RNA sequence: GUGGGAGAGGGUGGUGGAAUUCCCGGAGUAGCGGUGAAAUGCGCAGAUACCGGGAGGAACGCCGAUGGCGAAGGCAGCCACCUGGUCCACCCGUGACGCUGAGGCGCGAAAGCGUGGGGAGCAAACCGGAUUAGAUACCCGGGUAGUCCACGCCCUAAACGAUGCGCGCUAGGUCUCUGGGUCUCCUGGGGGCCGAAGCUAACGCGUUAAGCGCGCCGCCUGGGGAGUACGGCCGCAAGGC
């Protein structure tokens, strides 16, 4: 508890998992989530599905320091992330803005042998 | 296709090697800082070949962004 | 002799007091440099596309000059020294290409 | 680099007559000018050998012309390198 | 020669931002990661996800192409310096000074070698987790040489257009890069496509010839044995010719 009201929710989305995490305007964590805080276990926590739950298990936890709107920022590309999306917005939590933050080099390192014919 | 509307009609006169006219070469890039294709820029082979250097020495002057995140989704 | 453009950019944050300390070095150093101002444009500070050494403006400059080759490198070198100085960017003049004329 | 007061100064100091611009003494000089310049680049920043093909091209231009001059006019041939500073 | 031009051509120095990793601080909690599914692994000595600061190495997103430069190998952030090639115009100067080129000399991707430095990410070998009938593999987690820099070696390749260099001659159409002009179009250099005649076993080639011709160099002569053996030369070695 401290009673934040207004933050942000980051959605980090990957073809293995989706993991979200509240922060307040400064970008301090308040509460988190994620396919595996939920009870999925293996290839489960990347299913659209898990998202939608760690996104409102999220967003849930963070009523409890009374919040109540955020500023979605989207990161990675993979199955589950507009249901996170989707799922924050239809959730108490007013969704004044989304925007897309994934990070990507200008080349710089070799990617590992699997994500290569690329760099 | 693209036919919204090549930002070198959607302008006039100017001067493709002048790297600190921010309000002019700020036209030439995407919703994110990105260099926008001969496609969007109508500019030609040699234009758009000057027109990159000089944005990018813009970038280095911090007049112009390397990169951009992009709004909604 | 050639002619050139010196680009720098200094800490926003100067009083009126050490901003005029910087460009005295700035001009201390151009001629130990051969180099003869042809003209400035203080542009004065302005909003960065992104933040420079902290700060998310920075206070600019412009010197067309004429100086000796062999020592633009060595000049840059000097120029950078000071610490308000967080940009320095020198280049060979170069005649308008304009566009849609 | 080179301007164009110096290579003046050497199609002068060259010429046959006024107005000699492509003679084998005019050429033979400007090469050599180029070919001393380069030399001196490359004793420094001597991993430069895309230059050095240069050079060798350079070297070998000369030679064919002062070639061609040792074989019309052996004279103006003698004169030429002792006036410039070839052979070695 | 004079005047113009385009370019990731080369060398040296400087420098910018994105990202990865690590370290420090904050905030926060039970997982993260990974796959077909898993597990090894990492995490309560607090990881993952998030914000701020720092260090370092390597590589340059968009532009970017069907594009450009180079003799080839090859060349891509941006700035300056040093330096090579090349195209056009003007017909100004020399006066056949030309082409080719055994041997020689130089250059020559990657891997590899020697000395010293560096080491973020990646990753032969290797250590493990899966998979399989087995799995000395494919997949997953790690990871040394190496990948990077300097200097010196090595000299190979599907080093390819699988097409030696030069010059003259033989319909056009179309796209494109760069220059000049009386600038719908013409004219020069380069990059593509379709095609006249012609050539080709066919496929296909076709003013960027694989056409018609001349000059000079290199090379082939059934397959295996074999790019081996021997010799010679070169290399520190691997090994090359
Ligand atoms: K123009
Ligand atoms: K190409
Ligand atoms: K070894
Ligand atoms: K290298
Ligand atoms: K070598
Ligand atoms: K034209
Ligand atoms: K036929
Ligand atoms: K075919
Ligand atoms: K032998
Ligand atoms: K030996
Ligand atoms: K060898
Ligand atoms: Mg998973
Ligand atoms: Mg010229
Ligand atoms: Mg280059
Ligand atoms: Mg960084
Ligand atoms: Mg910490
Ligand atoms: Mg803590
Ligand atoms: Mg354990
Ligand atoms: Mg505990
Ligand atoms: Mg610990
Ligand atoms: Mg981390
Ligand atoms: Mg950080
Ligand atoms: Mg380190
Ligand atoms: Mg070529
Ligand atoms: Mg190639
Ligand atoms: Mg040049
Ligand atoms: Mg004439
Ligand atoms: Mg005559
Ligand atoms: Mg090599
Ligand atoms: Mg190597
Ligand atoms: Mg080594
Ligand atoms: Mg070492
Ligand atoms: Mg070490
Ligand atoms: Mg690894
Ligand atoms: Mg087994
Ligand atoms: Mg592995
Ligand atoms: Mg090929
Ligand atoms: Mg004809
Ligand atoms: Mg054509
Ligand atoms: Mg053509
Ligand atoms: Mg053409
Ligand atoms: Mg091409
Ligand atoms: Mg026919
Ligand atoms: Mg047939
Ligand atoms: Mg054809
Ligand atoms: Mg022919
Ligand atoms: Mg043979
Ligand atoms: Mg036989
Ligand atoms: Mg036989
Ligand atoms: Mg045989
Ligand atoms: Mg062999
Ligand atoms: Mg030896």
């Amino acid at each position: 508890k401290r009673q934040v009201a207004s933050g942000r929710a980051y959605i980090h989305a990957s073809y293995n998992n989706t993991i979200v995490t509240i922060t307040d305007p400064d970008g301090n964590p308040i509460t988190w989530s994620s396919g595996g805080v939920i009870g999925y276990k293996g290839s489960r926590k990347g299913t659209p599905y898990a998202a939608q739950l760690a996104a409102l298990d999220a967003a849930k936890k963070a009523m409890a320091y009374g919040m109540q709107s955020v500023d979605v920022i989207v990161r990675g590309t993979g199955a589950g992330r507009e249901q996170a999306i989707r799922a924050l917005q239809a959730s108490g939590l007013q969704v004044k803005s989304i925007v897309d933050d994934t990070p990507v080099p200008h080349n710089g390192c070799r990617p590992k042998k699997k994500f290569r014919k690329a760099s | 296709p693209s036919r919204k509307a090549k930002v070198k009609a959607t302008l006039g006169e100017f001067d493709l090697r002048d790297y600190r006219n921010v309000e002019v070469l700020k036209r030439f890039l995407s919703e994110t800082g990105k260099i926008l294709p001969r496609r969007r820029t109508g500019l030609s082979g040699k234009e758009q070949r000057i027109l990159a250097k000089t944005i990018k020495r813009a970038r280095i002057l911090g007049l112009l962004p390397f990169t951009e995140k992009l709004v909604r989704k | 002799m050639r002619r050139y453009e010196v680009n720098i950019v200094l800490n926003p944050n100067l009083d009126q007091s050490q901003l005029a300390l910087e460009k005295e070095i700035i001009q201390r150093a151009l001629e130990n440099y051969g180099a003869r101002v042809e003209k400035v444009e203080e542009l004065g500070l302005r909003r960065l596309a992104y933040p420079i050494a902290k700060d998310p403006q920075g206070y600019f400059l412009w010197y067309q000059v004429e100086m000796p080759e062999d020592r633009v490198n060595d000049l840059a070198r000097e120029l950078r020294i000071r610490d308000n100085v967080r940009r320095v960017m020198v280049v060979k003049s170069q005649e308008p290409f304009l566009a849609n004329a | 680099p080179i301007t164009k007061e110096e290579k003046q100064k050497v199609i002068q100091e060259f010429a046959r007559f006024p107005g000699d611009t492509g003679s084998t003494e005019v050429q033979v000089a400007l090469l050599t000018l180029r070919i001393n310049r380069l030399s001196e680049h490359l004793k420094v920043h001597k991993k430069d050998h895309h230059s050095h093909r240069g050079l060798l091209m350079m070297v070998g231009q000369r030679r064919r012309l002062l070639r061609y001059l040792q074989r019309e006019d052996p004279e103006r041939y003698r004169a030429l390198i002792e006036k410039l500073g070839i052979r070695g």
